[PDB]
């Protein structure tokens, strides 16, 4: 019966990851004075199958790996870690309750660096080397301020429980008390998946097949999804019936389907940052303000008599 | 004495060992020095949960930071070195012979 | 050359994590606070030399808390005749080891 | 026009609320039509595992009342 | 060394609160106001004995208590209280927040009647 | 066996550990090393030291083993291995693997139960769950108490850290 | 380096040396230990040639070893003993892991394979915070746990770094391998008489720093690093002509100078505990060390002499180098040994 | 409003914590009945298994003093199924 | 120190807000009225079980009943 | 348990899409391709500045490490020195973030 709560997260994770290539193709052709795919299927339906019947047919790359075990390693932990992200996610209820989900889900994050350093060496060429360590050095630069602005909000949770953090937002949106904070939370997050303007890779893994592609592709859309919902728990907490649980799960899947559109709206904005701008960006802006808001966080729940408690 | 304490000790001696017998690189010495780290904080973690003592519970956490802090020191060697060579082979660091 | 500067000045800087059995976070124990307590009790002030002789009882008693060798072994020796009067055949196992009696609170 | 991206969002929203609806309702259907208990915490795992005791059944979502005591 | 010395099982022999720990939460306050003085003996006497042998009978003293307390329950208000303790019961964390007219009924019925 | 988990996740240790020691090169030793952090992470977390083993996954494989292999990248020049069709490049894999975990199962043999069922582990090993705790986890109680009572501890650290950033500011810049 | 900088690393050595000097905890041991190796490697870099970098390599891999050891030598305490006070150990393994932890901090045989070479790499003043400051930790924490260390294994790395650090002092025309093998000797001389009487050990300790902080500032005041270049040292600069060499005969052990009080009061502790083939073997090995550094006496005021011509040059400049203690480091490192019963002021 | 709802969760806390003080000397004494309940069986076991073997004193103390220890995972939990013993040392830690 | 705050405020606003911020966070909970009711609250919340004192015979403001009226009051904390 | 099994699904799941989609096009007898770069076949350039900006990293990542527990130290009783150690790490973590400032550290990836 466990077995069945875990296949209805992993499978389902899988088709809104399909038709999130659907809905981004067709929110930038719009957004850009056009139509997105809307032949394949009706209004293009299925395309995403068409898309990837196409890319696990299509012919393999034939690379000469410097590595056999980390050309095959990087898409499996990059999958795994993918998935991994979605267990403690309370919506309402998570499906592995942990007292540590948000540093489960820090730490699970922090490893996901390592399916880029791995596909960049798994490759011969240098400039593939050269283009993942400078994607791995703005992922650990954006990790930073993950950490300190999830530590600050924390600080209003008053643990390191995801299920917990809906408890917190029942008389306000956590937004209203911490919006630098969120906006800095949702820039590290939309620099954290190589997603525009911070996808400079795009300016890594292209030694892979169209098969081994595809699952990078939907091992990094998972990932926006997933922190789309995070950051939906964690600044825009639904309201919780706890007699009808689907009131907070239509509520919190309109927010989170928001959020995606809002980053899919983000990427047909703007132009892309200069290497150094965005590490401009994270070591010389947003860090400073974000260690003097987290010195605000600390002090202030002392100075309003606002301590949340532990449990 | 006690079971698992056994392992991890075997596990602390093994990567002492191998830093103990270099082959050629000296990342693969870092590499051995905390690994020998690791399974302090293996160790030192499995005793002071075992003896539910509560104030060590910060001991494993600074020596994780302190001994980070030392392998990127030694990282910083490492590319120093590498700086100077071309590569971080340890008979390119011979020149104190004489 | 140990130079005390925290008992000449007053301060605790690192006394407090030093032993089980000092004030801990919401009163927790540890598990062998009372036999860390005896064995401090035993050889306070009356020296090493003296206390590894005169309070060897405590001290045992204390290190047997900590690894319960003597109780693992006690154990070990209890489950292993079990095992072998269940393979000869003298032994049967009662209800309330085998899981059939509905415990008691 | 714009809301030609609507059924795609709409599939992408039902198979967002499918995760939680299922884990939901299997919480339900395995705790006795009832929340999941929580236990973040040795106090709450001591009071279920008593539950577990009490019950019977060796099941520590089947509560007893009143009707159990004389 | 000494044979450690423990209690027969007829010493061990008391009847068992037999219900659930969302029956114990629901009326937790009404135990504690109402069953004060053997649990505080008890408590005294765990936290002095420092052992679980001497306390056997002040633990017989807080079992009896308990279920004059639960049958002082049942004669008086069996439904509230069960109407209580079944909103408890449906929350993963035992909420006491969720259950707030369950609560009032509750404390109405026991006010009155006790 | 699932009762001896911890003991398991041991023997994977002391393989792993055996595995990057005998240093095949840096990157596998790399990442012998994080299979390594993983299982002995696992050790930690079934004792229910979850915040001892999320700072492993956070910090010791999350900040200092990414660094390990980020310099470890920037050194030691690749080179191609065997990249013939799929029989060679990845059905060897999955054989290699399938000798490693069958060698996992092959040294808990009749030799290894001998040191196993003489000084049974189990049936009293994990002591953590013995009684009552309360609301509160002890293991992060203590951690906590990093700011109320290690205030020496935390200044030697902090200025630890401050002099960490400016030794390695000076070592690197060559001047 | 920028002063500051500078200043800020030498009270971060300084702070960790007092920090293991101080504290009761093991973990403060250990992290002042970590504190002191991590601000000592820039004081080592600080001229940025291969040699130092790979000087501060071979450093950093023996201290961190060394720090290693220590740590599993508490976690074993820790197991055994439940606590964590600095004092005696509560194992023969954590005993033994934690004396050969402390003898590679010192650098005392057979772990003794780093110091010539990363005394070598380093310029003369780091050279002297590594054989001077560098041994107040070990030693301090060699005294606080002396009812737990083991006597024959004390004993047989006093000896092995008495004989290594006389026999590496044959071949060597370096000023600061000779430097590193006499710390090598004067290790083992110290640690010899640290189970009988620690405070011979202190006083030891003091004489030996006392005497290479004069040997060093001699030797960074005429800019010499050679034994060739030390000896053109009385056509430049009488007076260091002879500082350097009685004090260098204060150094091996030699009468009526300051550096043969400690190894006499090491003979003369170690002849109450009925020892007497030791402290005669150990000091013929000691005169061994004075065989080969007298042989540099004679090397320096006496025969090989020659100068060059710009000397002639460099008579028309005298010393800006702030030799500082240098006349009360010389006075105090020769003149002492009728002051000895002052010992006791280390008791 | 975090101000006002983080003060009122503290002192829904504080309502909880004293809902689990008047539950606890119940709990406690439940918990003394049961550990005494499980060493008076397992020294029974002990009585009727060890015989056999000689020189042997059915409850001894492995210590020196006659203070109440608090007995081990498997002092009480020893002679039984494995059933039970994964659910007392791996339940809370393993449970979700 | 008006033309400055003015010169950095027009460079570099992002540095500004942050010392800014930063100088609240230290100065402000010396000068709060409600920084001893966060010491309150939480020496008032109850991990550990109030363990009793035996009643020697002269103990006149512990209490021996929760609803006496001697012992420490938490009206300050329903009220606010 | 139910954590392990989640996992084990998440990697049996990835092992197993991987496994499809390199042998799924492989059935494919397309062809036997003969012969399969900005730069040609030169050394990788080491640069000095991806490792200050990786080191930098893992030293605040240290840092970020004790500023953890935090949530679980508003709880103290000791609320004075918990703040002010707090304060004094934040401050830390500031000091080190404008050396790196005002060392060029932070230059050419500012
Ligand atoms: C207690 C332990 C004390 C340990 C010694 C502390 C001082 C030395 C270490 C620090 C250091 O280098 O300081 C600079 C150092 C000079 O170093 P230098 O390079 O050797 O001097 C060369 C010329 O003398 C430079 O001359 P100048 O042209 O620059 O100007 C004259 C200068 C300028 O004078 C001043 O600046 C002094 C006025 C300001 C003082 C501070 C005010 C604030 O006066 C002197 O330097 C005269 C000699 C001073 C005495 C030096 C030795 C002191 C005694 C050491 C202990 C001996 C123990 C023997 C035990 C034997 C038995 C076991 O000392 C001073 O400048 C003042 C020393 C004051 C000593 C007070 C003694 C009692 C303390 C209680
Ligand atoms: C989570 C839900 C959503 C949240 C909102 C986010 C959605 C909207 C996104 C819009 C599009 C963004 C696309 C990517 C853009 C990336 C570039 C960018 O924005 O760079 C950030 C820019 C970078 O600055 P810059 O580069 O423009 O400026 C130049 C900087 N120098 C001079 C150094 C070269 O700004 C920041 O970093 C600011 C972050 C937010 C700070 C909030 C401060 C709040 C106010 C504090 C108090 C102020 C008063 C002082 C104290 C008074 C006390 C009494
Ligand atoms: C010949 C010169 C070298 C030997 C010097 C011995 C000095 C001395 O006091 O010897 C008496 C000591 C007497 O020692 P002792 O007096 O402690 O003897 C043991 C105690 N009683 C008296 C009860 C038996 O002789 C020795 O120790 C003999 C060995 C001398 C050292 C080894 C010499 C090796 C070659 C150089
Ligand atoms: C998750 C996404 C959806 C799932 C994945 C896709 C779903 C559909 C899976 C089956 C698709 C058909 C088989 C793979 C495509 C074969 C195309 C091709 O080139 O065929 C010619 C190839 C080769 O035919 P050939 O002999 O003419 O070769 C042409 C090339 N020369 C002449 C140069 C040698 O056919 C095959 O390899 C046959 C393989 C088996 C056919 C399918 C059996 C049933 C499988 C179910
Ligand atoms: C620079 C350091 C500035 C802050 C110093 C510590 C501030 C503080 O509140 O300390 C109180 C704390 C604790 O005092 P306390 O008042 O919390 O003590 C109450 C007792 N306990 C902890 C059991 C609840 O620390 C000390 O008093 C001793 C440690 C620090 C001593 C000073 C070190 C200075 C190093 C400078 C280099
Ligand atoms: C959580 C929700 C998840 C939803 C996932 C799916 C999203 C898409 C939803 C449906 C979209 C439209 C489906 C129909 C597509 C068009 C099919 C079609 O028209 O095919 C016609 C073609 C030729 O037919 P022919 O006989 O030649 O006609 C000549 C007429 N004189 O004949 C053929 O091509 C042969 C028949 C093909 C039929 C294909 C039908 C669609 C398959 C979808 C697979 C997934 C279904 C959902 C699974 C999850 C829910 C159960
Ligand atoms: C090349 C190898 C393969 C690579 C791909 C696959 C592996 C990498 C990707 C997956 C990584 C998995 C990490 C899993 C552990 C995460 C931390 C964790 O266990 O957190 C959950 C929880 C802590 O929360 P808490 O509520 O405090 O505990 C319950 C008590 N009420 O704690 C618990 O609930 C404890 C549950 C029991 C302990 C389980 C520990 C994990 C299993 C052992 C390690 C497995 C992974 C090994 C490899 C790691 C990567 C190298
Ligand atoms: C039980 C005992 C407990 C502890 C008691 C006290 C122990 C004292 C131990 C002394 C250790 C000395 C370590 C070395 C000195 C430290 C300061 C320093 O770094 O001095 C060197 C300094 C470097 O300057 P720099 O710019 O590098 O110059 C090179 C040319 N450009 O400047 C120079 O190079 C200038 C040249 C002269 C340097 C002279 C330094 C003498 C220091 C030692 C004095 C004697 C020891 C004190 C008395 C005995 C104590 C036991
Ligand atoms: C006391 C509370 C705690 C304070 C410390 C913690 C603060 C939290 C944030 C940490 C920030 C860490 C990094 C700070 C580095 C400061 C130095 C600096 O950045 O100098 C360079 C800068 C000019 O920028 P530039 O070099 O040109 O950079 C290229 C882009 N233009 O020059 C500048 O931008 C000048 C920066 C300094 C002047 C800022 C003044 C703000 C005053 C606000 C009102 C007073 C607030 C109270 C605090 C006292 C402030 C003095």
């Amino acid at each position: 019966m466990f077995m069945i709560n875990v296949l209805t997260l992993i499978i389902p994770i899988l088709l809104a990851v399909a038709f999130l290539t659907l809905v981004e193709r067709k929110v930038l052709g719009y957004m850009q004075f056009r139509k997105g795919p809307n032949v394949v299927g009706p209004y293009g339906l299925l395309q995403p199958i068409a898309d990837a019947i196409k890319l696990f047919i299509k012919e393999p790359l034939r690379p000469a790996t410097s590595s056999i075990s980390m050309f095959i390693l990087a898409p499996i932990l990059a999958l795994t870690l993918a998935l991994t992200m979605w267990i403690p996610l309370p919506m309402p209820y998570p499906l592995i309750n942990m007292n540590l989900g948000v540093l489960f889900m820090l730490a699970m994050s922090s490893l996901a660096v390592y399916s880029i350093l791995w596909s960049g060496w798994a490759s011969n060429s240098k400039y593939a080397l050269i283009g993942a360590l400078r994607a791995v050095a703005q992922t650990i630069s954006y990790e930073v301020t993950l950490a300190i602005i999830l530590l600050s909000v924390l600080l209003m949770n008053g643990s390191f429980t995801l299920s917990t953090l809906i408890i917190t937002q029942e008389q306000v949106w956590l937004i209203f008390p911490a919006w630098p904070l969120a906006m800095m939370w949702f820039i590290s997050t939309l620099a954290e998946t190589n997603r525009a303007p911070f996808d400079l890779t795009e300016g890594f893994n292209v030694e892979y097949a169209a098969g081994p592609f595809a699952l990078f592709f939907m091992a990094e859309y998972a990932n926006i999804i997933m922190m789309n919902i995070f950051t939906t728990t964690l600044f825009l907490g639904a309201f919780h019936n706890p007699y009808m649980p689907e009131l907070y799960t239509i509520n919190f899947t309109i927010k989170s389907l928001l959020l995606s559109i809002t980053f899919l709206w983000i990427r047909a904005s703007y132009p892309r940052f200069r290497y150094d701008q965005l590490m401009h960006l994270l070591w010389k802006n947003f860090l400073p303000l974000t260690l003097a808001l987290c010195m605000w966080h600390v002090s202030l729940p002392i100075l309003l008599s606002s301590i949340p408690p532990q449990t | 004495m006690s079971l698992v304490y056994m392992n991890i000790m075997m596990a602390f001696t093994v990567s002492l060992t191998g830093l103990l017998m270099y082959r050629s690189h000296l990342m693969s010495s870092l590499l051995c020095l905390e690994g020998m780290m690791l399974s302090l904080f293996i160790l030192a973690t499995l005793m002071i949960l075992n003896s539910h003592f509560t104030l060590a519970s910060m001991m494993p956490i600074i020596l994780l930071v302190f001994a980070a802090c030392e392998a990127a020191l030694g990282l910083s060697l490492l590319v120093m070195v590498s700086n100077t060579y071309g590569t971080d082979y340890v008979q390119n660091l011979n020149l104190l012979q004489c | 050359p140990f130079f005390d500067v925290q008992k000449k000045l007053g301060v605790d800087l690192d006394h407090w994590m030093t032993i089980q059995s000092a004030e801990q976070p919401h009163r927790i124990p540890a598990r062998c606070h009372a036999f860390e307590k005896e064995w401090i009790e035993c050889a306070h002030g009356i020296g090493s030399i003296r206390a590894e002789k005169e309070c060897k009882i405590e001290f045992e008693d204390f290190r047997e808390c900590l690894l319960r060798q003597k109780t693992m072994k006690r154990l070990n020796a209890i489950k292993r005749q079990r095992d072998k009067l269940i393979k000869e055949g003298k032994y049967t196992p009662p209800p309330h080891h085998s899981g059939q009696e509905d415990l008691r609170p | 026009m714009w809301f030609e991206v609507l059924p795609g969002i709409a599939v992408m929203g039902v198979c967002l609320f499918i995760p939680g609806m299922a884990t939901a309702r299997i919480h339900r259907f395995s705790n006795g039509g009832r929340e999941k208990r929580v236990a973040h915490y040795s106090y709450q795992w001591y009071l279920m595992e008593r539950d577990r005791r009490v019950s019977g059944v060796n099941r520590y979502y089947v509560s007893k009342g009143l009707e159990n005591i004389d | 060394p000494g044979i450690v010395e423990l209690p027969s099982l007829e010493d061990l022999k008391v009847q068992e609160v037999k219900v659930s720990s969302s029956v114990l939460k629901a009326a937790a306050h009404h135990y504690g106001a109402q069953c004060d003085k053997p649990n505080k003996e008890f408590m005294l006497c765990r936290w002095e004995e420092k052992d679980p042998r001497r306390c056997l009978e002040e633990g017989k003293l807080v079992n009896q208590c308990a279920l004059e307390f639960f049958r002082q329950i049942k004669r008086h208000c069996a439904e509230p209280f069960t109407e209580y303790w079944t909103c408890i019961d449906y929350s993963g964390l035992q909420l006491f927040r969720r259950c707030r007219k369950e609560q009032a009924q509750f404390d109405k019925c026991v006010l009155d009647k006790l | 066996m699932m009762t001896y988990i911890v003991f398991i996740l041991s023997i994977i240790f002391v393989m792993g550990f055996v595995g990057f020691s005998s240093k095949p090169s840096p990157i596998y030793g790399g990442l012998g090393l994080i299979v390594s952090g993983g299982v002995g992470c696992g050790i930690v977390l079934n004792f229910g030291g979850s915040f001892l083993g999320l700072m492993v996954f956070l910090i010791y494989l999350g900040g200092m083993m990414v660094v390990f292999g980020y310099t470890t990248a920037m050194a030691t020049e690749q080179y191609p291995e065997v990249w013939v069709s799929n029989k060679v490049v990845l059905g060897t894999f999955i054989t290699g693997l399938l000798m490693e975990f069958l060698m996992v199962y092959y040294v808990l043999k009749d030799k290894e139960v001998e040191i196993v069922f003489k000084f049974n582990g189990m049936g009293d090993w994990v002591i953590y769950d013995t009684g009552d705790s309360g609301f509160f986890s002890e293991e992060a109680m203590g951690i906590a108490a990093l700011y109320s009572y290690g205030t020496w501890l935390v200044i030697v650290t902090g200025w630890s850290l401050l002099i960490g950033v400016v030794v390695i500011m000076e070592i690197t810049r060559g001047n | 380096m920028n002063p500051i900088i500078l200043i800020i690393i030498l009270m971060t050595v300084m702070l960790g040396t007092i920090i293991v000097m101080i504290s009761t905890h093991w973990l403060l041991i250990w992290i002042g230990f970590e504190m002191n190796m991590l601000a000592i490697i820039p004081i080592m870099m600080k001229k940025h040639n291969p040699r130092a970098t790979e000087a501060s390599t071979k450093y950093f891999l023996t201290q961190s070893t060394a720090s290693m050891l220590l740590m599993m030598a508490i976690i074993i305490n820790l197991m055994f003993s439940g606590q964590w006070t600095v004092m005696k150990l509560f194992n023969p393994m954590a005993s033994m892991l934690m004396t050969m932890a402390l003898a590679m901090k010192l650098g005392m045989a057979p772990f003794h394979f780093w110091v010539p070479e990363v005394t070598q790499g380093i310029p003369l003043s780091s050279g002297l915070i590594l054989l001077t400051w560098q041994k107040l930790a070990p030693m301090s924490v060699l005294y606080q746990i002396l009812p737990s260390i083991n006597l024959d294994l004390i004993l047989t790395l006093s000896i092995l770094s008495i004989t290594i650090g006389g026999w590496g002092g044959l071949n060597q025309t370096q000023l600061r391998k000779i430097m590193a093998y006499s710390s090598i000797a004067h290790m083992g001389w110290m640690t010899a008489v640290l189970l009988y009487n620690p405070t011979m050990t202190l006083l030891n300790l003091i004489i030996y720093i006392i005497m290479t902080s004069t040997m060093f500032t001699l030797f960074m005041a005429n800019s010499t690093t050679t034994t060739l270049s030390l000896s053109h040292t009385w056509n430049k600069a009488p007076i260091m002509t002879i500082l350097v060499l009685i004090t260098l005969l204060s150094m091996g052990g030699l009468p009526p100078l300051s550096g043969f009080m400690p190894k006499w009061m090491i003979i003369q502790e170690m002849t109450k505990n009925d020892s007497i083939i030791l402290p005669t073997l150990m000091a013929i090995t000691a005169l061994l060390n004075l065989y080969f550094y007298m042989r540099l006496t004679y090397s320096t005021a006496l025969t090989m002499f020659p100068s060059t011509n710009n000397m002639k040059m460099k008579w028309q400049f005298p010393t800006t180098k702030r030799m500082t203690l240098l006349p009360t480091m010389t006075v105090l490192s020769t003149m002492l040994l009728p002051l000895t019963p002052i010992l006791s002021i280390l008791e | 409003s975090m101000m006002r709802w983080n003060r009122e969760r503290r002192r829904l806390q504080i309502e909880d914590f004293e809902a689990r003080i008047a539950l606890m000397p119940l709990l406690q004494a439940e918990k003394d009945r049961r550990v005494l309940q499980m060493l008076r069986e397992n020294l029974e076991e002990e009585a009727t298994i060890m015989k056999d073997v000689p020189g042997w004193k059915v409850g001894e103390s492995v210590f020196h003093t006659t203070r109440w220890v608090t007995p081990m995972m498997g002092e009480l939990y020893g002679l039984r199924t494995g059933e039970e013993i994964l659910s007392s040392t791996y339940g809370f830690i393993w449970y979700t | 120190v008006a033309a400055f705050l003015k010169n950095v405020w027009a460079k570099e606003p992002v540095l500004v807000a942050s010392f800014a911020i930063a100088g609240l966070a230290v100065i402000l909970p010396t000068l709060s009225p409600y920084t001893k009711y966060s010491l309150m609250i939480n020496r008032a919340t109850p991990y550990n079980y109030p363990v009793p004192l035996r009643d020697d015979g002269n103990m006149p403001d512990v209490p021996s009943h929760p609803q006496d009226p001697q012992g420490p009051s938490l009206e300050w904390l329903k009220r606010l | 348990m139910n954590l392990m099994i989640t996992l084990l699904t998440n990697f049996t799941l990835a092992t197993l899409l991987v496994t499809i989609a390199f042998w799924l096009p492989q059935l494919n007898v397309y062809s036997e391709k003969t012969s399969p770069d900005p730069m040609g076949s030169a050394r990788l350039p080491f640069s000095m500045k991806f490792f200050l900006v990786a080191i930098t990293f893992l030293l605040f990542d240290l840092e970020i490490a004790l500023l953890l527990p935090l949530p679980w130290a508003s709880q103290t009783t000791n609320l004075n020195t918990m703040l002010t150690m707090a304060l004094l790490l934040i401050f830390l973590l500031a000091v080190s973030l404008a050396y790196e400032w005002t060392q060029k550290g932070l230059e050419w990836t500012e």
